[PDB]
């Protein structure tokens, strides 16, 4: 029942300048949203 | 009863008889359909299964210093 | 036989009826019915039916058994049963060497 | 004005909150440290931080509505 | 230290005073028998023993319940059980 | 202070349990409660010292296990989370020691009961103060053994024996 | 399908109620007296409601 | 109310004293005794484990890089 | 009431209702032994605690009085101008 | 005992007053009438 | 601990089906439960409100099928939470006396004649040592939650910048929890809490027989036992796990 | 006279004094027991002197004495890290074994002490000889003294027991002898320093491996070859049982380090999946079986089987951690199993005269010192931390998991069942109701002797459980020599 009735996301995912790539460990780690594919 | 005197126990005949039956049970084992299958399950199949899995997966993995973009599979 | 069983089985009916019903006031009127059915069958004297009637009610007693019947704490199954059992033999051990 | 990495990193801002509106939290976290995080002392600073976050959230909800219509009212999660 | 005879009789006597099937409260005494003195049916005696067990917070086995055919027998049973409260 | 929070419940448990004949019932209750309370107070300070001013404190005493790559030390580490969990652990333990002064007044094994309660507190503190997974697992097994001994405290009861084996084995 | 014993679940369901007459009424009447009446038992359900309400109104001036 | 502490240690009744079987002499002074003496000598024993020899070499070899700082450079 | 118990059993935890007449005295000696070890541990923990951050002077950080790492830092930091 | 009634009522008096105090202030925020900044 | 007072109060007994009265016999013991009960069911502006009634909101804040579904599950568990909360409170303090008269016999009411000094046992409360933790824990269940909610929730609190706990930026859902969540779902647990209490409170001492009618049906009897037998995750454990090993050991030793 | 030769000579002097003192003084039996005990004490004192002088990072055998008068069968002694701790365990255990029987022999006391003293010289010789044939000669020399110990001082079924332990060991050792003789023929010598230098061909290594492994599997024992242990370790006198479990089980473990890891590394690597299947099977089958064992000593004897499987899996891991864990677990099992046999065969069996678990209940109520040590030994047998049993189990199981994960997981499951059978036994004896109604007489608690042979055993396991470095420091460099493999960038430096 919940699968057929549950609210869509009511906020665009937050975007961090530069993707926080350096603060999260460089390109070798996982970074945040930065001008990426819509979701 | 033994070499050194112990305390007086209420040596229950039934429990004494049970502990003697266990110690003598090996003398009465027989080969039957049941006893052959159980003795074949425990001694051959289950050990040979583990041996098959151990043989098949020996060297399949190494976890040492594995990173993203590098698999755990070694073979 | 057929006398002790009837009295004991009657008592278990009162216990089980109160086991499912927490409130005592509702259990009181719940009990007169239980007592009444025993009055209705006080005149049965045929052994071929007396033992058959006891079977029906014990089957019925198991039919509605409580998942956990009450038990007083100091009774078998209670919470305080054998909580601080004393040492059985208080007499000092006899003189031996070990 | 907008706070860059050169002092936002120095301020020990939490990584998930190094957003556009993180320049109001650097003084708030300083107030929180000074007042021992008691929730009746930095009220003015705390409410100031909730403004920029809410406004950016309001800016984001509009973008989400625009995205939803773009796909003809489909599901995005 | 535990439960004395005087206390048990009072609790028991006050218990039977609330029973209608008892012929009268004045026939209750130490050596009273439920069968003939207070005039109770077999079912009534089973009700009385359950009331005694609930009052003293003890569980009576069926064999012991058969033994209790007298008020004195009930007082002795309560005294014998250490768990009685 | 950081290492005193470790040993104080331990000392309180050792004296009460291994010298309950010497200090007696009230002597044991005085030590376990005092050692836990003194330990509890120091944690409150540690919450200010570590949580509020943001100083994680590293304390390494001696190596436990040293094989080639594994160097597991009896090292302790205080950060925000371990002082967060040390607050309820010490506070309720202080309140439970005090509470048990009355609940067990009729128990004939007060010294043993209070010895167990202070050992568990020591094992809880070890679990969250450790700076590695192996030393944490000691407190993990430590509280488990303390849980087993405190469930089976009335060891003459067969049903509480089954419970402690369920606690131990599960 | 009636049993040999005349036990009917519907009237057994019905009988669950405070009986009009009960041989044990006098013995088991102290559980609903003034000490354990409906009003007395729920009188102290919320201890400090009265004090708090009076105090809050005083503070709301 | 509390009872006075009771019980017989080693089974010795309060009337008498523990009797010696003859093992106590060698065990407490020869066995344990030598086990404390050995423990003392172990504090003064030189450290010949491979690890500490290796950490000293690992230190210098790390000081040749930027990971560690040389107390006595050049 | 108190359950009966064998008088011949010796347990170091004290047993069934053990409270020696000198319980107050022994509870004081053991407290002193307990105290001295904590002092020994406190002296150790003051010496070998490690911190990479130093508390500000105004803040309530009572460890600055007895630890060596902070005391050495504060002693050196007092030299100004 | 009389001190027990004082503590029982006193704890129940401090409670049911903390609720009313917080409801008076934080009530509009929780119910969505007024945002916290206003 | 307050519960332990109740077992210590009557007979070292802990069965619900013989508890009643005690609202006046144990005033302080009852009071601490109510503070604890509402903190447990997360009554508004209490210690449990700031924690329990923020997890549920956080689940909706993550807008996904998993986040919404667990909300429904937790809320149902939160709904059933207050019922046993009510059962604990009512059946021990707010119900008719279901225990023996020995528990409820005050010296004010003249019952005995000679043994008046003793044989009363009127379910008295505990001493100082039993009530001092009870009082102290009561304050923590009212004010500690509100006082510390800024350390642990805040909005951008830096209480864990020492990395002790870690939250990845892509996994943050807290911003949507405060703003995106709808007011109805934010106050929804409170609506169920303050509502379902009255049905449970009306199902006892007001109706008191709707439940027994459900109990003695065949549908209710099977449900009641299943939940009373803890979903039967111990009957299959004992028989198909524990005793399997015991029989495996038997076969190996004997065969 | 090297210190190592002193170790083998002291117990022989004690035998001489025991069997001649009557010609210088009817001599009292207490005299014989005191001569034997002091003899073992001075042997312990010498082994401690050696350990102080021992060097932790030398690839030369230490305290060796030059013979140079070569014969066909010469005895060369030498010690390195892998042998130093087995020598210490033998010297610590044997005094405890002597005290554990101080009062319970009561007949043929001279024969018991002479046999016990001779066993010390032989077992020490096993760990000290620097030749593979010399190893075999001492591994087998202990059977006749073991055969006669059980028969002279064993329980009711000691005839079947003594035959089982003699014939199992001989039959397996005969297959090890065949493998050893092939090695000496190809190499011309069995001396360690030159046999390890040699390189056997793969199929030779394969057939050399079966011969040796058949003997080491009878002695581990592995499950299915363990009937002798069930009989011998239970029917033996308490001192015999302590020596049998805490020292004799270790000879096959120490023998894996000297006979297969250095010379048969290819065979060992290619056959680990067979060793691990047998090792995994033994961990489960033994654990389930001891859960249903009703003789208390047989339950404790059966636990040895389960733990021996864990360090048998460790020695074949080819990892530094597994090999160190295997020695540390074999050492840990030496103290803990010794204590559990004293608790069962010494404390319970002297009070009651029976070993059936059905007759015991609530012993904590009258015996709180026995239960305190029994619980600590039941924790150690369950691998609880702060016991040397955990450090060994964790390191041994880590190596097993890394070498072959499927066997590691199964061997890991022993964390459940060791706890299961150890705590279940503990409850049916110390807890689980009030004192058993079968006891007519009350029981006394630990005597001073029983307290101090248990306190000593629980001290060794606990101190080594908190600081295992005492043992690991002297194993790091020598353990390194038995590892077989190379890293891509460290091999073949230029
Ligand atoms: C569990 C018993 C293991 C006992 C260890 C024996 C010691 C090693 C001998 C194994 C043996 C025969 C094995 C036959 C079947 C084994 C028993 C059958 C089942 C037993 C009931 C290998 O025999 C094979 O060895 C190969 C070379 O390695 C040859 O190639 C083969 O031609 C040869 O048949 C003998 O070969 C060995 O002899 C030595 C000369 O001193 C040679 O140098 C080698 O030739 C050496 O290898
Ligand atoms: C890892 C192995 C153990 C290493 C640590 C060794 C002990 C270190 C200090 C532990 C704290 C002090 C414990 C004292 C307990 C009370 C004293 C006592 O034994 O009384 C016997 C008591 C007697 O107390 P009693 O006074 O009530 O005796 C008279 C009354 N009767 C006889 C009826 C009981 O006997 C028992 O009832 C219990 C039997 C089992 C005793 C187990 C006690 C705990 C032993 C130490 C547990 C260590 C846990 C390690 C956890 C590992 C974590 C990974
Ligand atoms: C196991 C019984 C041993 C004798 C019993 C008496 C001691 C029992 C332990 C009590 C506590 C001792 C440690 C206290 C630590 C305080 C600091 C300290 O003193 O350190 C000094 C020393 C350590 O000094 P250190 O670490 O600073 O440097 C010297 C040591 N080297 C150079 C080698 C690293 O600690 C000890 O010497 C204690 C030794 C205890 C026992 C040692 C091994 C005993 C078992 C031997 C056989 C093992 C194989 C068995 C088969
Ligand atoms: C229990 C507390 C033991 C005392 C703690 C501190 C002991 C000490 O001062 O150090 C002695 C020694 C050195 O420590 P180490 O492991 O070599 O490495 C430390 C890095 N500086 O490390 C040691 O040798 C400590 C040996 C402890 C042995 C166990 C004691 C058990 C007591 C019960
Ligand atoms: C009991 C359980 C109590 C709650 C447990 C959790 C504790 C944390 C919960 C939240 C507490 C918030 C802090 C409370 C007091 C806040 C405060 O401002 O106190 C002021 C006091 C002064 O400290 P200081 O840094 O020197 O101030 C300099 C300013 N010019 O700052 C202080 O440090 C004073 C308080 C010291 C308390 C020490 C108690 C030892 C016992
Ligand atoms: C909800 C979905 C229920 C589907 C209907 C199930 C049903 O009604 O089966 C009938 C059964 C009656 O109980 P029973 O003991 O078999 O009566 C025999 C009298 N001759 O009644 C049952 O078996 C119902 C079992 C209910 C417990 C299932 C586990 C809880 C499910 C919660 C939803
Ligand atoms: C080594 C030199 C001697 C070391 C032993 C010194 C300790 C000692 O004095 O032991 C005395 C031992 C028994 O004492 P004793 O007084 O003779 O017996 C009286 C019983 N009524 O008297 C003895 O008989 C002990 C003899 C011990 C002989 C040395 C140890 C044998 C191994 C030698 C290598
Ligand atoms: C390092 C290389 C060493 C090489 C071997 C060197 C010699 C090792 C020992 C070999 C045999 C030595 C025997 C020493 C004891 C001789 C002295 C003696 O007479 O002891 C007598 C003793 C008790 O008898 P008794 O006191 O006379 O009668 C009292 C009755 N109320 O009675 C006894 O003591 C008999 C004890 C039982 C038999 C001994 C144990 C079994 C031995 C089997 C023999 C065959 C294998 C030999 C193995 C040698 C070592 C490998
Ligand atoms: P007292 O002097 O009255 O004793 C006279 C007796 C009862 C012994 C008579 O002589 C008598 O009737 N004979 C005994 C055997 C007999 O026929 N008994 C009839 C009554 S017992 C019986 O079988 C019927 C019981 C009906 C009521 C109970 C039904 C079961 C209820 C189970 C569920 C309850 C809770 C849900």
């Amino acid at each position: 029942v919940v699968k057929l009735t549950y609210p869509d996301r009511v906020s665009y995912p937050r975007e961090f300048e530069g993707g926080l790539e350096r603060e999260l460990g460089g390109a070798g780690a996982v970074r945040a949203f930065l001008c990426l594919d819509d979701e | 009863m033994a070499g050194l005197q112990h305390y007086k126990i209420a040596m229950d005949p039934a429990l004494v008889r049970l502990g003697s039956m266990i110690s003598n049970r090996y003398k009465y084992f027989r080969w039957t359909k049941r006893t052959a299958l159980v003795s074949f399950m425990y001694v051959v199949v289950v050990p040979s299964t583990i041996g098959y899995l151990a043989y098949k997966t020996d060297g399949l993995w190494d976890l040492r210093a594995k990173r993203r973009g590098d698999l755990i599979s070694e073979r | 036989s057929n006398r002790q069983a009837a009295l004991s089985l009657y008592r278990r009916a009162l216990k089980l009826a109160l086991d499912w019903t927490v409130h005592r006031n509702l259990w009181r009127g719940q009990a007169l019915y239980i007592r009444s059915l025993f009055e209705k069958n006080r005149n049965v004297t045929d052994p071929r039916l007396q033992r058959a009637l006891l079977k029906e009610t014990e089957k019925l007693l198991e039919k509605w058994k409580h998942p956990d019947p009450y038990c007083p704490p100091t009774a078998p199954g209670g919470s305080k049963y054998e909580r601080n059992l004393p040492v059985p033999n208080l007499e000092p051990p006899p003189p031996l060497k070990f | 004005r907008r706070a860059t990495r050169e002092e936002m990193r120095d301020a020990k801002v939490p990584l998930a909150y190094r957003d556009s509106c993180a320049h109001l939290l650097i003084p708030l976290n300083r107030c929180r440290y000074e007042t021992y995080y008691l929730p009746w002392k930095c009220e003015d600073e705390r409410h100031s931080y909730e403004k920029c976050q809410y406004l950016e959230f309001k800016k984001r909800v509009q973008k989400m509505e625009e995205l939803r219509e773009a796909k003809g009212g489909a599901r995005s999660n | 230290e535990g439960l004395q005879k005087v206390e048990v009789y009072e609790r028991i006597k006050s218990l039977l005073a609330g029973f209608d099937k008892v012929n009268d409260p004045n026939n209750i005494t130490e050596t009273a028998h439920f069968a003939n003195d207070l005039g109770l049916d077999s079912l009534d005696t089973v009700e009385v023993v359950m009331a005694i067990e609930e009052e003293f917070s003890i569980e009576i086995p069926d064999k012991d319940a058969d033994q209790i055919h007298s008020v004195d027998k009930a007082i002795e049973y309560i005294l014998r059980q250490p768990d009685a409260h | 202070m950081y290492l005193s929070i470790i040993i104080l419940p331990l000392l309180g448990s050792v004296v009460s349990g291994f010298f309950g004949r010497k200090v007696g019932v009230s002597g044991a209750q005085l030590i376990t409660c005092s050692s836990v309370i003194i330990t509890t107070i120091l944690s409150i300070i540690a919450f200010f010292e570590v949580g509020f001013n943001n100083i994680p404190v590293t304390i390494n005493i001696f190596r436990w296990i040293d094989s080639e790559w594994f160097i597991i030390n009896w090292g302790f580490q205080y950060d925000s989370l371990t002082v967060s969990m040390l607050i309820p652990v010490l506070i309720i333990s202080s309140l439970v020691h005090i509470y048990s002064i009355s609940y067990m007044s009729s128990d004939p094994h007060n010294q043993r009961f209070f010895s167990y309660l202070s050992l568990f507190t020591f094992m809880m503190i070890i679990l969250v103060t450790a700076n590695n997974y192996l030393l944490m697992f000691v407190g993990w097994e430590g509280v488990g053994v303390c849980s087993y001994l405190l469930v089976s405290f009335w060891f003459t009861r067969i049903a509480a024996n089954q419970s402690s084996i369920s606690a131990f084995l599960t | 399908k009636p049993n040999i014993t005349g036990f009917d679940m519907r009237e057994f369901l019905r009988h669950t109620k405070t009986p009009t007459y009960d041989p044990w009424e006098r013995h088991e009447a102290w559980r609903y007296t003034g000490r354990f009446s409906r009003f007395n038992r729920f009188k102290g359900a919320l201890p400090g409601f009265g004090i708090a309400t009076v105090a809050f109104t005083a503070y709301c001036v | 109310q509390y009872d006075p502490p009771t019980g017989w240690l080693w089974g010795v009744r309060p009337g008498e004293k523990y009797q010696n079987e003859g093992w106590e002499g060698p065990f407490f002074y020869g066995f344990w005794g030598s086990l404390i003496v050995f423990a003392i000598a172990y504090a003064y024993k030189p450290d010949t484990s491979i690890q500490t020899w290796a950490l000293e070499e690992a230190r210098r070899r790390l000081e040749a890089e930027g990971i560690l700082e040389d107390p006595n450079p050049t | 009431p108190k359950i009966p118990y064998p008088k011949h059993v010796w347990s170091p935890a004290g047993g069934w209702y053990a409270q020696p007449a000198n319980w107050k005295q022994n509870t004081a000696i053991f407290g002193l032994v307990i105290f001295g070890i904590t002092a020994m541990v406190w002296k150790y923990s003051a010496e070998h605690e490690v911190r990479h951050k130093m508390p500000e002077p105004d803040r309530f950080y009572p460890s600055r009085y007895w630890v060596k790492q902070i005391k050495d830092y504060e002693r050196a930091q007092k030299e100004k101008q | 005992s009389r001190v027990h009634r004082f503590l029982a009522t006193g704890l129940g008096a401090s409670m049911w007053f903390w609720i009313f105090y917080r409801a008076k202030k934080d009530g509009p925020v929780l119910l969505g009438w007024k945002h916290p900044w206003d | 601990l307050g519960a332990g007072s109740v077992i210590h109060a009557v007979a070292d007994n802990q069965d619900f089906r013989k508890f009643g009265g005690l609202i006046s016999y144990l005033p302080l013991t009852y009071s601490v439960m109510l503070i604890a009960s509402l903190s447990l069911v997360a009554f508004p502006f209490m210690t449990g409100f700031y924690s329990k009634d923020f997890i549920l909101e956080s689940a909706y804040g993550q807008f996904s099928f998993s986040g919404v579904a667990v909300y429904i599950i937790a809320t149902i568990g939160a709904i059933f939470t207050t019922l046993y909360s009510v059962k604990v409170l009512y059946l021990t303090f707010l119900s008719n006396p279901n225990g023996p008269r020995t528990y409820y016999r005050l010296a004010i009411d003249n019952f005995f004649s000679a043994q008046a000094i003793k044989s009363y046992k009127p379910a008295h409360e505990g001493d100082f040592f039993l009530t001092l933790p009870l009082v102290i824990l009561a304050l923590f269940s009212i004010f500690f939650g509100f006082i510390t909610k800024d350390i642990f929730i805040g909005l951008g609190s830096n209480f864990f910048v020492d990395n002790s706990l870690f939250i990845h930026p892509i996994h943050e859902i807290m911003i949507d929890t405060e703003f995106a969540v709808p007011v109805l779902f934010k106050l929804l647990p409170f609506i169920f809490t303050i509502s379902f209490s009255v049905i449970a409170l009306t199902l006892s001492e007001l109706l008191s027989e709707l439940v027994i009618y459900f109990k003695f049906s065949r549908f209710g009897y099977n449900i009641f036992g299943f939940f009373n037998q803890r979903f039967l995750i111990e009957f299959f454990y004992n028989k198909y796990i524990t005793n399997l090993i015991l029989n495996l050991g038997g076969q190996i030793t004997k065969i | 006279m090297s210190l190592l030769y002193v170790l083998l000579i002291i117990p022989i002097i004690g035998i001489f004094l025991i069997s001649t003192i009557d010609s210088f003084y009817f001599f009292n039996v207490s005299y014989y027991k005191k001569i034997a005990l002091i003899t073992t004490i001075l042997n312990l004192i010498v082994s401690l002197i050696i350990y102080i002088l021992f060097d932790f990072s030398n690839n030369q055998f230490q305290f060796i004495q030059e013979n140079l008068d070569l014969s066909f069968y010469d005895i060369y002694l030498g010690v390195d890290g892998v042998s130093i701790y087995f020598v210490l365990l033998t010297t610590i255990i044997m005094p405890i074994a002597l005290v554990s029987n101080w009062n319970s022999i009561t007949n043929n006391i001279k024969s018991y002490l002479i046999i016990m003293l001779l066993l010390e010289t032989l077992l020490l010789a096993v760990f000290l000889v620097l030749d593979v044939l010399l190893f075999y000669i001492f591994f087998e020399s202990i059977l006749p003294p073991l055969f006669i110990l059980i028969g002279l001082f064993g329980s009711s079924n000691k005839v079947r027991a003594s035959f089982y332990i003699f014939l199992y060991t001989l039959l397996g050792s005969l297959f090890l002898l065949l493998s050893i003789l092939t090695m000496s023929s190809i190499v011309g010598t069995t001396y360690f320093d030159v046999l390890l230098k040699s390189s056997f061909e793969y199929t030779t290594q394969l057939f050399l491996f079966f011969g040796i492994f058949i003997a080491f599997a009878v002695k581990t024992p592995v499950w299915g070859l363990n009937s002798w242990l069930l009989r011998a370790h239970v029917e033996s006198p308490l001192g015999g049982s302590i020596v049998l479990a805490a020292i004799v089980l270790k000879l096959s473990l120490y023998g894996v380090f000297r006979l297969i890891l250095p010379i048969l590394p290819q065979a060992s690597l290619n056959l680990t999946y067979i060793v691990y299947a047998i090792g995994a099977i033994t961990v489960l089958y033994a654990s389930f079986s001891t859960l249903r064992t009703v003789d208390v000593k047989e339950l404790i004897a059966y636990s040895s089987v389960a733990h021996a499987a864990i360090y048998l899996m460790g020695v074949f891991s080819n990892t530094i951690q597994g090999l160190e864990g295997a020695i540390l677990l074999g050492l840990a099992h030496g103290f803990v199993s010794s204590g559990l046999f004293i608790c069962a065969g010494g404390i319970l069996y002297d009070r009651t005269g029976t070993r059936l678990i059905y007759f015991f209940r609530g012993l904590t109520q009258i015996m709180p010192l026995f239960s305190l040590f029994f619980f600590i030994l039941c924790l150690g047998n369950a691998g609880t931390p702060l016991t040397l049993n955990f450090v060994g189990e964790f390191m041994s199981l880590y190596g097993t998991l890394e070498r072959l994960p499927i066997a590691g997981m199964l061997a890991s499951t022993s964390i459940i069942f060791s706890a299961a059978y150890s705590i279940y036994m503990y409850n049916r004896i110390a807890f689980g109701g009030s004192v058993s109604l079968y006891f007519i007489d009350c029981f006394r608690d630990l005597t001073k002797r029983e307290f101090f042979i248990l306190f000593t055993l629980v001290s060794f396991t606990v101190i080594l459980g908190i600081y295992p470095s005492f043992v690991l420091d002297g194993l790091h460099y020598n353990i390194s020599s038995v590892v077989y493999g190379i890293e891509p960038n460290a091999s073949y430096l230029t």
